[PDB]
RNA sequence: AAACUUUCAACAACGGAUCUCUUGGUUCUGGCAUCGAUGAAGAACGCAGCGAAAUGCGAUAAGUAAUGUGAAUUGCAGAAUUCCGUGAAUCAUCGAAUCUUUGAACGCACAUUGCGCCCGCCGGUAUUCCGGCGGGCAUGCCUGUUCGAGCGUCAU
RNA sequence: ACGAGAUUCCCACUGUCCCUAUCUACUAUCUAGCGAAACCACAGCCAAGGGAACGGGCUUGGCAAAAUCAGCGGGGAAAGAAGACCCUGUUGAGCUUGACUCUAGUUUGACAUUGUGAAAAGA
RNA sequence: AUGGCCAGAAAGUGGUGUUGACGCAAUGUGAUUUCUGCCCAGUGCUCUGAAUGUCAAAGUGAAGAAAUUCAACCAAGCGCG
RNA sequence: CCCACCCAUACCCCGCCCUCAGGGUAGAAACGAUGCCCUGAGGAGUAGGCGGCCGUGGAGGUCAGUGACGAAGCCUAGGGCGUGAGCCCGGGUCGAACGGCCUCUAGUGCAGAUCUUGGUGGUAGUAGCAAAUACUUCAAUGAGAACUUGAAGGACCGAAGUG
RNA sequence: GACUAAUCGAACCAUCUAGUAGCUGGUUACCGCCGAAGUUUCCCUCAGGAUAGCAGUGUCGACCUUCAGUUUUAUGAGGUAAAGCGAAUGAACUUUAAAUAUGUAAGAAGCCCUUGUUACUUAACUGAACGUGGGCAUUCGAAUGUAUCGACACUAGUGGGCCAUUUUUGGUAAGCAGAACUGGCGAUGCGGGAUGAACCGAA
RNA sequence: CGGGACCGAGGACCGCGCUCUGCAAGGAUGCUGGCGUAAUGGUCACCAGCGACCCGUCUUGAAACACGGACCAAGGAGUCAAGGUUUUGCGCGAGUGUUUGGGUGUAAAACCCGCACGCGUAAUGAAAGUGAACGUAGGUGAGAGCUUCGGCGCAUCAUCGACCGAUCCUGAUGUAUUCGGAUGGAUUUGAGUAGGAGCGUUAAGCCUUGGACCCGAAAGAUGGUGAACUAUGCUUGGAUAGGGU
RNA sequence: CCUAGUAACGGCGAGUGAAGCGGCAACAGCUCAAAUUUGAAAGCUGGCUUCGGCCCGCGUUGUAAUUUGGAGAGGAUGCUUUGGGCGAGGCUCCUUCUGAGUUCCCUGGAACGGGACGCCACAGAGGGUGAGAGCCCCGUAUAGUUGGAAGCCAAGCCUGUGUAAAGCUCCUUCGACGAGUCGAGUAGUUUGGGAAUGCUGCUCAAAAUGGGAGGUAAAUUUCUUCUAAAGCUAAAUACCGGCCAGAGACCGAUAGCGCACAAGUAGAGUGAUCGAAAGAUGAAAAGCACUUUGAAAAGAGGGUUAAAUAGCACGUGAAAUUGUUGAAAGGGAAGCGCUUGUGACCAGACUUGCGCCCGGCGGAUCAUCCGGUGUUCUCACCGGUGCACUCCGCCGGGCUCAGGCCAG
């Protein structure tokens, strides 16, 4: 608004490489880290198993239907197996979710 | 980084008519369906899979059905854009899957259709009778046969007797490995035909 | 003391600010597609009982016909209207018409109301003269018709 | 020879001067009528002091009496003087030259337009 | 004169030109009289006189699997004389 | 060398204004708590920075707002309030609208720009109305006659003319 | 360099165009609270730059720690005056010791001791540094003052100006020209110097 | 113990006290007179004593010079847009943003809808690529607040460690015997991790680009109009006493 | 919309800058050349028609049918498909028509203002009418309702049926597909494509699983996508021109377009061009009869009007500046600040209130109790009861206190 500034106040007194035709959809790789994986269960369910009510059954997670490519390593676990379904992994989560004791899939 | 170094106020562009533009688009597509009823006011489309490896997850609404696809649900490519089906003679079917979906699409489409005859009075065998035209009908093709799983399920449960076992020495190795096959496939090759020049040389 | 100069006040002057008004601009939105050789846009000259302009119109000239409404127009003058009606009006609508000289402008020209040509009709004693009236006479190109030219190719 | 070209001198001649005076007409002047403009912060007597070499206004003095008319050219005003001159420019423009980059014109070569035959020399 | 001097964006374009060396075009000086200090050869003027010395494009040859690279040849002008 | 005396916005005491700082204020008889009560210190200002308020055109809400028994505007040696920008009233004129409060909004506040447009002074009844030889008498007309007319005179152009 | 419609070292008309200027002029109510500055350091200079320093609004952190253009104490620079040489020796003599301002230091955040290592150093486990543990709160170890804290964020002007006292360096026939500190002015009214940028008193 | 001047802030009581029936003790009362209106007070004009340069701009350090101002009314100059940045207010929060579009409507309003997408949630490297827990998300010294009074210790700061990517060195088990890169070190590096903080919006300051606070050049360019003046030329016309040699 | 100020381009850097995917709006597909109809040019312009057709011709150097790459041509095979004519009804466009006070009172020149009593409302949008009107008038809302024209959509209903055309399924075979064009070199220009862009000119100049493309030059071997050098086609999109219409937190006659007016006019310039100023009496002209003075313009009486303090100089009527009247000052400037005085002119303040003691009046809304009601649940109101030593006003006195200004 203009009645509140200062000019009606001071009224009176004045490298490396080129890449041609780069295209993003080759390098779309979405990642998301281990402490967030359980977030992707729906919440009734994910409350059900970190309850411990489901043990005979095993959740699986496909990180390409929530839009993620690669699963990386940051956080921890509980102990609880989980099949995690994804195009990309890292060594350490690959290591924290065998140590968890689920498997991951490798998938396109 | 500002583009204001042309003469820029000769085309500014404003959007004042956008809420005139709404109701003149409402008008236009509510003559189109007074004009088209009893039909829908549009088209039906096939399920397609976006391309590249960014939206290959998810699938959508295409042009229009192959010609394999209407051979295989027996529809003739000129009756079907007589009957509310677009066809596409570009696209064509690489693998089984799409097609089976569209041609299970297309005798969805078919079992649903209702066909009145061209002389009310000389009803053929492929129209459709009287007393079967009257029924509750849809004029929203895009709503009644629309992408129902654009996406595959994120969330499935197994039990734990069903665990894969998993690819032999990891998920990373084996990528790496992959990784190292594709980089090394002509190295390979040129160290083999060597070898076997060189073994049919001093055999 | 007056006059004079200046100041203050009232009233009167000068001038057109302020206030109020707005058949006007400005901006946005919605709808529509319609100029011209069947002569446009523009220009000029004229037309009302009494107008110079603006507006309207074209020698049928502030206009004609047709449809509708239904009693005016108005500054003056002069006439209304059988009012129980083919009917006032500077009325509306508008399908029929008129539409001067020009202008892409078209017989040749135009700084000329200049000079022609072709075919009819009428009038004046008129086979010959004179006058008037009407219809025509640009360029490029297309299809077709008809009349032609060339040892260009042939038949005979 | 010719010259509204620049210069020195001689004779004649005279108000150029000694040295000014006088006359005429039209103005200026006064009246009737008619009637501007330039310019204008405010105004207008001086002297001494007012550091920045400047006072009209301040300080200290001289002084100082309405309203006016004809003249005058000291001062203030007054010069299309916001001129001219000097200085500065990321200055503009005209002009010159083996300044830079280009270019009209001109000149030279090649390709095409460009065909039919000979005679020699090569490959 | 298949020329010179010009003009035009170009033209089956125009001028000089209804012209032809006692002519046309461009310079310098500027009536008449007087009048050409002495001698050259550095800049310049012009000589198709021999050279390939510089030497563009096109063309020719060699190598390579090719892109390409390397060689001679090389007009006018410059250079030399 | 000595005594008294004069006075600055300086110093002392008192009142008031503002700013800053430190306290108090609910089993609320309790307050524009954004208030009120107590105490102390300080007060110049260019460039510059910040805060609060006044005013103008228009918008929403509100004041069951004002008004032809007179809105707005204007004049006023007539008053009241505010440190101030301003606000309110009385009197005169006038004729159709307008205002207060809280939010919203801006083409919102002038002495200058050799500013723009319009209007008006002093100068000033002043400069001036002085080239082309020149006018005069009677009568008529008319409200009014140097510059209208008729007659009577006097002159000028002077035939490359004032024809 | 004349003329080409009062226009000519390149006419007039419209448009691009509200062209550009670092140069000139102007830039609109009030009150309140604060409030400045001129080589500090670096860069090739003038037709140059940043930058230190000085300011205002906000905040935040325990606004915790205290610090200070001051004096004193110890110790430097200035041993320079001075007293004596019946002290020695002879400003350069000294038992002793100036005025003027000036550097450094003056605590628990400190002081040592011990332990070892050293890649420092030393003849050297020797000093010192690095750590380790312990002892020291009996007075926290001068005066005076202390609404004076610190860190961010954002914003602004000025950043090789004038005058003067003192110190110091050079000079001129005489004038004077450089630096360092401080004060005043540019921004400032009041009383007195008759008057007034630089004087006195006082804000 | 006298003589005089100026002032009277506050508004039940509370307190310190004293000379204690009361008081000069945390701020003036008592008595009396005239008048009750222009008498006091105020405004305007004028005289008198004292005081007092004409404003704005420019310049430098400042004056002076210089520039603008005859007078009055109305008009008249830091605006808008886009993009950043810091701060304030608001909503939601590891999410956030309905308004490109669709539905709906009392119709440019309001209300409703969701797919994609932007920003953020992960960085590093030229790239291929790889990608963040030894530990109650670590130790030490502070640190508001709390405490069962032993300590626990937010934000934040200092310091020592740990992890991820990049650089250099070594090269384990294995093996498409030529691939793979574990393990261990050494440097800087990155607003990297180490118990998310962002997204949208409002308001203010500042910065960048646009005519960019307003007025002002000599200029440059594009397309047109003039030889009625004047210059030269062509065609067709016209004109110029009397003397001397 | 996003991709994205990204890939990329750029002296000495100022700067520049797309596209694929993804979401949405809107969707619609096709026609030739290259084939022999060859058992029949089956095609077409024009002229004359008696409206049956007949002629002059075009054309075989190719007009019809068939085919267009998604295919098709030829076979096989057995089923499907079709042409006309009515048409209820609906929509679009001009037309007839629509509710309610001019009721009473006051002010006013005039009610459309104020007060009272009503009414209409799917209409309280707007305008006019002598001042702010839902009901005075035009219109406004909604269903409809008259009359007319031309189109489109359309539920259904009558009839011919297969001479011919058309679709589907399968297949040995065949399967023509655009040339100075593509491409290459060079030059200019352009682009983010100054290593990967497009266009144009000159030179060279193709091919048959061939050709183009696959954003770093080349060779070899593969792969993936289309099928150039012929052509048509609605929609979603743009819109300072034209016509019609509706609006606005816009401007209110120096503003807003240059123009609200006989404005692109008057006027200027040879010309190209340049280009203004200028709105408002009053509700109604009722725009001043008549007399008088002047040659006249006009003036004065007298009129109109609600008002001439509205007189075609016309609503309101500021300032600069001017005249008259009244007051004042003035010995070479005025103007301004502090403080008295003089003269002129003014705003306030005050006028008496409160509380007692008597006397005289005028009334029982005194205290208590009862019943009802409401509340804050113990406080009140209402109805009865007071019978005048109690309450409430009034009128005369007397007393105390507080009251204005200047002072001792």
């Amino acid at each position: 608004p203009t009645r509140f500034s200062k000019t009606r106040k001071h009224r009176g007194h004045v490298v490396g490489m080129r890449h041609f035709h780069l295209l993003r959809n080759h390098y779309w790789r979405p990642s998301i880290n281990i402490d967030k994986l359980w977030s992707l269960v729906p919440s009734d369910v994910r409350e059900q198993y970190l309850s411990g009510q489901k043990k005979d059954t095993a959740p699986v997670i496909d990180l390409l239907s929530h839009g993620y490519a690669k699963l990386l390593g940051k956080g921890r676990l509980p102990e609880i197996p989980v099949v995690v379904r994804a195009r990309y992994v890292s060594a350490e989560a690959e290591r924290k979710v065998k140590e968890a004791g689920g498997v991951v899939e490798l998938v396109a | 980084n500002n583009h204001f170094r042309k003469h820029w106020q000769r085309r500014v562009r404003c959007h004042f008519d956008q809420p005139g533009k709404k109701v003149t688009r409402r008008l236009a597509r509510r003559a189109k369906a007074a004009a088209l009823a009893p039909r829908p006011v549009d088209k039906l489309r096939p399920i397609v899979r976006c391309p590249t490896v960014k939206y290959n997850r998810r699938t959508r609404l295409g042009r229009g059905f192959t010609l394999e696809e209407l051979k295989a649900a027996g529809i003739p490519r000129l009756l079907a854009p007589t009957i509310g089906i677009a066809v596409d003679h570009r696209r064509k079917n690489l693998s089984e899957e799409s097609l089976a979906a569209n041609v299970q699409r297309l005798k969805d489409y078919k079992a649903r259709l209702i066909l009145f005859p061209r002389k009310s009075n000389k009803p053929k065998k492929a129209d459709t009778p009287k007393d079967q035209q009257t029924a509750e009908t849809t004029t929203s093709l895009r709503t009644s046969f629309g992408v129902e799983q654009p996406l595959a399920p994120g969330f499935t449960e197994i039990s734990k007797s069903e665990i894969p076992a998993g690819i032999e020495g990891g998920a990373y190795r084996a990528l790496r490995k992959a990784r190292s096959d594709a980089r090394l496939v002509g190295v390979r090759e040129k160290r083999a035909k060597e070898k076997a020049e060189a073994e049919a040389n001093k055999k």
